[PDB]
C-alpha cells in the first residue's frame, strides 16, 4: 500500500506545458488515465523481452475510427506512418518475418498495423482534394463540415475517387483473365482485399492526383500537375502507408463512401469489383498470431476496437492497450467495454498494463504524439 | 397533444394492473423529455409491424450485436418468425450468438465480476452477462462444417453463387434447422430463413465468425466473403403504399448501413452515444439529415437509453 | 441464471415483460434490481444490525418537476397505508409523513416549476424557456400572469408572517426565531396554496367571482406536489433554495424597501440529519444527482450508512463527481452501510421512474388494500 | 473556419517546449472539441491578463470535486495572482481547500474494493482518496470557529455575519491565524487576502454542515443565510458602468455554472462540462438553451468544451 499525494499544476510549472503534462499523473481523476497512457505508449516503443510465458521492437497496433480522419488526427496518424527510425543493436522485429500486389507488413516507422472503419480513408483522400470548414450539399460529422458533391461530379474529389475504382476495376479484370488462361489449381485470385485496395490506393495516389487535377482543369500543366499531384498525395496518410509498408485494414469498408463509386461504376454494365475478407483477417491474425509483443492503441470504437483485440486473441493476449474513447459501460458494448472486459475473453493479456482515457480524442491523441512519439525519435536521432 | 399532461397515478389503483402499467405507458407521448420520445417512437414501431405486413409496406431493422447478448434475442425472434421484418441489418456478432444461443446458454452476472478470475474460469464477459466457452466450442463444431461445405459450394460455381454475408447467413439458418431441428426454433436466424428475409453484415469477419474462418483458411486456402453485392442488395430492396419503416436499436454498423442504403419514410433511433463524439452512433436528427441518411421530410423520433429498457415498451404488442 | 428475453406469449401484457428483465441483461436487469429494492423499502422489518417500515428518502432534480415525474411524485405523497399493528415507525416543518415517501429533498428551483405547472401548461417541441424537448414560460417578475401572482403573494405572505414573529420577540434559549428555513418555507407555501390561488385567480382577472375562483383555487392547489407534502407532512428540504426562480421575487420584493427574507440552513440540515440518526432503517432514492443526492447521502452519514438505496440518473463516473458516483462510492464515506443493498440505473429518469412507481408503489398499495 | 494540416515532423527541429505548444496552439484548427478547448483557450488567457484591475472582472465557477483533485493548487495560482473577481462553488469546494492544509489527498484507482476503503477509513472521491483523519483534524479547527462566529452573531442580534461569504472569508481569516504555513496553497486564503468574496449558496450541503449538526445539538444559535449572496453576487455582476469586460469561467457545470450566470451578466463565457443534452438538466450546457433561459445574453461570447476539466483546466489556465 504505496500512496501518492493529490498535487497539480504549481505556480512555477503553468509557464511550460512540458511539466503541466508531466504532473497530469498527481492531478487526479481521467488526467491519470491519461498520465498513464503517456506509460504504456512509452513502454510500446521501448525494446523488451519477449512475451512472459532476446530483445523485440513490439509491434503496435493501431485503430482509428473513420471520422477521426476528417479531423486534425490525420496529421498526427500520418506522423506515425511517416517517421522511420532503424532499429537498434540487438533488436528484432516483435513479428520475425516470413497484377494485384499484396500488401507488405513490413513496417519500418512508429507504427506497424493499422486498422480502420468504413470511410475512413475515404475521409483522407477527400481531404487533399477539398478544405474542411468548421461550424453540393454540405454533410456534417459534429463540430465540422465538409462538402459532398455527386458521384460523377467534376469535383476533384470524385475524379479521384472513381479512377481509383476504374483502376482497381482493370486491375481485377486482368487477373482474373490471366487465371482464367490457366489451369484449374486454388485460391480466389482476383478478389482484392481491404489492405489490398488501401495499399494499390496509396500506390497510386500521386498518379490519380496528376490525373484527376487535368481532368477537373483546375491545372492546365502537366509538368506542373505532376508536382502538385504529388505534393497533394503525400499529405494522404494512404501514401505513408503504402511507402513504409503499413497494411491498412478495413473489414466494414463495405460501408464506405468508396461504394457510392463502386456501385455507380457496375451500373454501366460491368460487374462490381469483389471483395475478400477472409485474406485480411488470416494476415491480421496472423501478424498479431506470430508477434512476440504487441502494442494496442485505438481512437474510439466500433468494429476497429473489437478487431485488433480480436487480432491480438489468436495470441492469448496483448501485452499493452491504451482506449481512448468517450463510451459507457452501462450498455454493455464492446465499445464501451473497460479493459477488464478484454481480459475476459482473452483478448488482453492477464500479465498486462492498459488504461482507458475516458475522453474525446480531438483532446488527448494530439497531446499523445506530441508527448513522446515525437521527443522518443528526437531521442533515438539527436543522441548519436 | 403538444403538451405536458398531468396523470392521476391514484386513479389506477382501481384499475387492473396490467391495464395500469399500458395506462401509463400510453401517456408517455406527454409525460416529458426523453419518455415523450419514447412515446412517440412505440406510435410509429406498433403503427409499422401492424400495417408493414403484407400491404405493399416494409420493415427494416438494425440492431447492434450486445442486444442479443441479452434477452432481446427472444424478442426480435418473434418479430421474424410473424414475417414482420423484411430485412435485418446486424453488425456480425447479431448472427453469432443467435446461433450460439442455440448451443448453449447465456448467464447474468455483474460488471463487478473480476475479469482476471472469469479467465481462468473460462467466462467471457459481455457487459453483466457471460457466455462460457463451452458455447464456443460447440460452435466450432457446428460453424467449421457449414464452412467446408462452402468452400465446396463456391469453388464448383468458381465464386458466384455464395459468395455474399446474406447467402451464408440464410444457410446458416438452414444448416441450423438441419443440424439442431428442437432448438432452431428461438433463433432469429432460423425465420429469417425460413420466411424469407434478408440479413445483412457487410463487416462479417469481426467476431467468432472470423476466428472459425480463421482457422478454417489456415488448413484449406480458398473461401470468400464478397459483401459488396449486399449493398446493391439492400439498396434494391429499399427502393421505393410504398411505407419504409426502420427500426435501428443502438447505432453503429447497424445504423449507417441501413439508412445510407434505404430511404425510409419513418426511422426509429435508440442509442446512447452523445453528439460530441461527432461520430454516427450519435443519432443526431438534423446532422443525419444533412448526410442524405433521413430525408428532410422523414418522419423521425430519437430515444436516448438502453434499449434494453426501450425495445421491450416499444414492441409490446397493444 | 439463463438470459431470456421477452418471449412470444409474453409479448402481450407488459407486467410479464417488466418482470422478464431480470433475466434481460444490461440496465433492465438494473432496473428488476431497482423494482425489488424498492419493495424491501416498502416491506415492514426488523430494524438495523421489533419490526418497523423504514423511512424513505427521496431526493429529486430541480428540472423533473417539469416533466411527468411531478405526477408520480404527488402520487408518493398521496397516497397512505396505515401500519400494521405490530410495526412502529422510524422513530415549522413537521416530520409526521404519513404516506409512501417520509422525506423530500429537492433542488432549487424545483417547486418553483411545482407552481408554475398549475398556473399554465408545458408545452413540447417536435419568453420561453427551454429544458430539453419542453418549454415553458417564465413571464416578467412583476407581471401580470397567474404564475408572477402567485410567487408575489408566497413572498408577501411569508415578509409579513416573518416580521410578525420579529417583532414578537424583540442562551439555549436565544434563537434567531424570523429566520424562516427552507423546509418551513414549502411548507408554509403548501398551506398557503389554496388561499394564495384564488386571491391571485381574482388579481389576474381570469375569474372575478369570489366563489368560482374560491373552488378553481383549490382544484390547481391540489395538483401542486406542496399541497399534499403539507397535508400529509412529508419535510421539502432544499439548501440550494437560494438558487431558484423564487430568488428573483424575494430578491425585487426588497427592493420596494422591505428588507430580504431571513433563510436559515442550521435548521434544515439538524431537522434532515436528525429525522436520519434517530431512524432504525431508512431508504434511498436518488432521482439524478447533483445537490439533492449529496444532501441525503449525506444525512444517513450520522447514522452510520443507510440500508436501501436506488440511483435513477444518467451520469458516468470517470468525472469523479458525487453526482455520477457508483453506488459503492457511498459505502467508502459510510453514507451506505456494509449490509446494504443498492443498484444504480444508468437511463434518464423519465424513462424509468414511471415503470418504477406504478410496478411496485401502485402495485403494493394495491396489495395491502 | 477551416481545419489546418499540421506538419508533425517539421517538430523535430524544433524545440521540445515550443513543439508541444505548436500543436496546443494549433487545438483551435484541429476539429470537433479540441477547436472548442482552442477556443476557450483564446478566451480565458485574454481574459486571465487583460482582465486583472482595469474595469474588468473575471468569475471562476468550479465543481466541488475538481478541488478534490490537483486543480485547487492551479485554482490558488489564480487567487493569489488577483486574477479571480470571485468565486461560485459548492459546498465541498469551500472543504477540501482547507481540508489539504490539514492533511493530504492520495490518488488511488475506481476499482478499488469500497467495502474495504470503509473498513480501512478511506473517504474515495472517484480514483481519490480522502482519509477520515483529515475529517478529524477538520473539526479540531472548524468546530472553534463555529463558536466564534455564533457568539459574533449572537450579540450582534443575527445580523453581521450570516451570510456564506462572510464566512468563507473568516474561513481564510482563521486558516491564516492557525495554520499559518500551509494556508498559503489554500485558494480561500488568497480570496481572503485578495479580498475575493466566494459564494456557496448550499452551505450545510457537505461536512462543514456535518460539524454544524454537531455544533447545532448543544448550542442552538448558529444561523446562515444565503439569501444576501444574491444581492451581492449581482452587485458584482453588474455592467451598466459599460466598460466593464466581464467574463465567466466555469469549471465544471453544477451549481455553480446555474448560480454564477443567472446573477451574473458576462460577456464571455467558457463551459467545461461532460453532462449531455438528453438529460435536460441545468448542467448538460446547452448553449442556445442557456440563452433562451436568460443565462446567456444573445450578445455573449460563448464556447463549450466537452470532457473532463483536469484535462481541459490545465490546458486552459496555461500561462503563454
Ligand atoms: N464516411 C461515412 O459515411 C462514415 C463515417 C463514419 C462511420 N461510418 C460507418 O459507421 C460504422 C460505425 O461507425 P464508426 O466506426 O465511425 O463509430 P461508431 O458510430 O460505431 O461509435 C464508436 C464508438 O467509439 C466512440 N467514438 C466514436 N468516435 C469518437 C471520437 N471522435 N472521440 C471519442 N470517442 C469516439 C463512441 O463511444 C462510439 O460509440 C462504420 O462501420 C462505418 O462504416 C461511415
Ligand atoms: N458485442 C459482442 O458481443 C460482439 C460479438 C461479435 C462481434 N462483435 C463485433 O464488435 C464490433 C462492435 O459491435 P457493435 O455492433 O455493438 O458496435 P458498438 O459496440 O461500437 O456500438 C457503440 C455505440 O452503439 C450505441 N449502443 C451501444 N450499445 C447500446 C445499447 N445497449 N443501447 C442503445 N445504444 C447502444 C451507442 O451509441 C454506442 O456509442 C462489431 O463490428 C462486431 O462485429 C461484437
Ligand atoms: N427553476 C430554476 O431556476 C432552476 C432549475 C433547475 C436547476 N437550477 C439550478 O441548477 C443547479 C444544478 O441543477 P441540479 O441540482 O438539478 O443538478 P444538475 O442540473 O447540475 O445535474 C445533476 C446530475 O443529475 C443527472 N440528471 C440531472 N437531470 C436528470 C434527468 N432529468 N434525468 C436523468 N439524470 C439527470 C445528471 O447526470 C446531472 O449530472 C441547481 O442547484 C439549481 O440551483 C435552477
Ligand atoms: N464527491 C465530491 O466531490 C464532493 C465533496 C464534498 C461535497 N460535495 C457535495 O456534493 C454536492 C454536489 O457536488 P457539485 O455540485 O460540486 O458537483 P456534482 O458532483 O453535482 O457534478 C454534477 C455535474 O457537474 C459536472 N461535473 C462534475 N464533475 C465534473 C468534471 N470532473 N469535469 C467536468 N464536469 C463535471 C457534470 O456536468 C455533472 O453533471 C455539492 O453540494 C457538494 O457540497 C461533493
Ligand atoms: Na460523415
Amino acid at each position: 500500500d504505496a500512496k501518492q499525494v493529490v498535487v497539480g499544476p504549481n505556480q512555477e510549472d503553468l509557464h511550460s506545458a512540458e511539466a503541466v503534462l508531466n504532473r497530469y499523473s498527481t492531478v487526479g481523476f481521467q488526467a491519470s488515465n491519461l498520465a498513464r497512457a503517456f506509460s504504456i505508449c512509452e513502454m510500446m516503443l521501448t525494446p523488451q523481452s519477449p512475451s512472459p510465458s532476446v530483445m523485440v521492437q513490439p509491434t503496435l497496433f493501431v485503430g482509428v475510427t473513420a471520422n477521426l480522419f476528417g479531423t486534425g488526427c490525420r496529421e498526427a496518424i500520418r506522423f506515425l506512418c511517416t517517421e522511420c527510425v532503424p532499429l537498434p543493436n540487438g533488436v528484432e522485429p516483435a513479428t520475425p518475418l516470413d497484377a494485384l500486389k499484396p500488401s507488405p507488413c513490413d513496417s519500418r516507422a512508429l507504427i506497424h498495423v493499422l486498422v480502420v472503419s468504413g470511410g475512413a480513408m475515404e475521409h483522407d483522400i477527400r481531404r487533399a482534394c477539398e478544405s474542411y470548414k468548421l461550424s453540393g450539399t454540405d454533410c456534417h460529422f459534429g463540430n465540422v463540415r465538409y462538402n459532398s458533391s455527386g458521384v460523377a461530379s467534376r469535383n476533384l474529389f470524385s475524379c479521384v475517387m472513381r479512377c481509383l475504382v476504374k483502376r482497381l476495376a482493370e486491375a481485377q479484370r486482368k487477373e482474373k483473365a490471366n487465371r482464367e488462361a490457366a489451369p484449374i489449381p486454388d485460391v480466389c485470385s482476383w478478389a482484392i482485399t481491404p489492405s489490398t485496395l488501401w495499399y494499390m490506393a496509396g500506390l497510386w495516389m500521386a498518379d490519380i492526383f496528376t490525373e484527376a487535377l487535368q481532368e477537373t482543369g483546375e491545372v492546365t500543366d502537366e509538368k506542373v500537375a505532376s508536382e502538385e499531384g504529388l505534393k497533394r498525395a503525400k499529405s494522404t496518410v494512404l501514401y505513408w502507408a503504402a511507402r513504409n509498408g503499413v497494411p491498412i485494414f478495413s473489414p466494414s469498408l463495405t460501408d464506405g463512401d468508396i461504394m457510392e463509386f463502386i456501385l455507380t461504376a457496375g451500373d454501366t454494365g460491368v460487374p462490381l469489383l469483389q471483395l475478400d475478407l477472409v485474406a485480411d483477417i488470416h494476415r491480421l491474425n496472423r501478424l498479431a498470431m506470430r508477434s512476440r509483443r504487441t502494442g494496442m492503441m485505438i481512437l474510439g470504437g466500433g468494429v476497429v476496437k473489437h478487431h485488433v483485440c480480436n487480432a491480438n486473441l489468436m495470441r492469448n493476449g496483448a501485452d499493452y492497450a491504451v482506449f481512448l474513447n468517450n463510451a459507457q459501460e452501462f450498455d454493455g458494448s464492446d465499445a464501451g467495454a473497460r479493459p477488464g472486459e478484454a481480459v475476459s475473453w482473452g483478448k488482453l493479456r492477464l500479465d498486462s498494463t492498459a488504461v482507458k482515457v475516458y475522453s474525446e480524442v480531438t483532446i488527448v491523441f494530439p497531446l499523445i504524439v506530441v508527448h513522446v512519439f515525437v521527443a522518443w525519435v528526437r531521442m533515438m536521432r539527436s543522441k548519436g | 397533444s403538444r403538451v405536458i399532461g398531468d396523470l392521476d397515478y391514484s386513479n389506477l389503483l382501481n384499475i387492473g394492473q396490467e391495464e395500469a402499467i399500458r395506462c401509463v405507458l400510453n401517456a408517455y407521448p406527454n409525460i416529458g423529455l426523453e419518455a415523450t420520445n419514447l412515446g412517440r417512437a412505440r406510435r410509429i414501431v406498433q403503427r409499422a409491424l401492424n400495417d408493414n405486413g403484407m400491404d405493399g409496406n416494409k420493415v427494416m431493422l438494425a440492431y447492434t450485436s450486445n442486444l442479443i447478448s441479452s434477452g432481446l434475442r427472444d424478442t426480435f425472434a418473434c418479430l421474424a418468425r410473424e414475417n414482420r421484418i423484411g430485412a435485418v441489418v446486424t453488425t456480425a456478432g447479431g448472427v453469432e450468438e443467435d446461433v450460439i444461443k442455440c448451443l448453449g446458454d447465456t448467464l447474468v452476472g455483474d460488471f463487478a465480476l473480476n475479469d482476471h478470475a472469469l479467465r481462468n474460469n473460462g467466462l467471457n464477459r459481455v457487459g453483466n452477462l457471460l457466455v462460457p466457452n463451452d458455447n464456443y466450442r460447440n460452435f466450432e463444431d457446428f460453424f467449421v462444417p457449414l464452412l467446408r461445405r462452402l468452400h465446396e459450394q463456391q469453388r464448383d460455381s468458381r465464386w458466384t453463387t455464395k459468395t455474399t454475408p446474406s447467402q451464408i447467413i440464410a444457410e446458416i439458418g438452414a444448416a441450423l434447422e438441419s443440424v439442431r431441428p428442437n432448438d432452431c426454433g428461438s433463433s432469429l436466424i432460423y425465420w429469417c430463413y425460413r420466411n424469407d428475409i434478408p440479413v445483412f453484415s457487410p463487416a462479417f469477419t469481426d467476431g467468432s465468425m472470423g476466428d472459425m474462418i480463421y482457422f478454417y483458411n489456415y488448413s484449406r486456402k480458398g473461401l470468400v466473403v464478397d459483401p459488396v453485392p449486399d449493398v446493391r442488395r439492400l439498396r434494391q430492396l429499399g427502393c421505393k403504399v410504398g411505407r419504409i419503416t426502420c427500426i435501428v436499436l443502438g447505432a453503429g454498423l447497424p445504423k449507417h448501413h441501413l439508412l445510407r442504403n434505404v430511404q425510409a419514410d419513418a426511422v426509429v433511433y435508440v442509442t446512447t452515444g452523445s453528439d460530441a463524439d461527432g461520430c454516427e452512433s450519435s443519432c443526431n436528427v438534423m446532422a443525419d439529415r444533412a448526410n442524405g441518411l433521413l430525408s428532410p421530410n422523414c418522419d423521425v423520433v430519437r430515444v436516448h437509453g438502453d434499449a434494453t429498457i426501450i425495445s421491450p415498451l416499444l414492441l409490446l404488442r397493444s
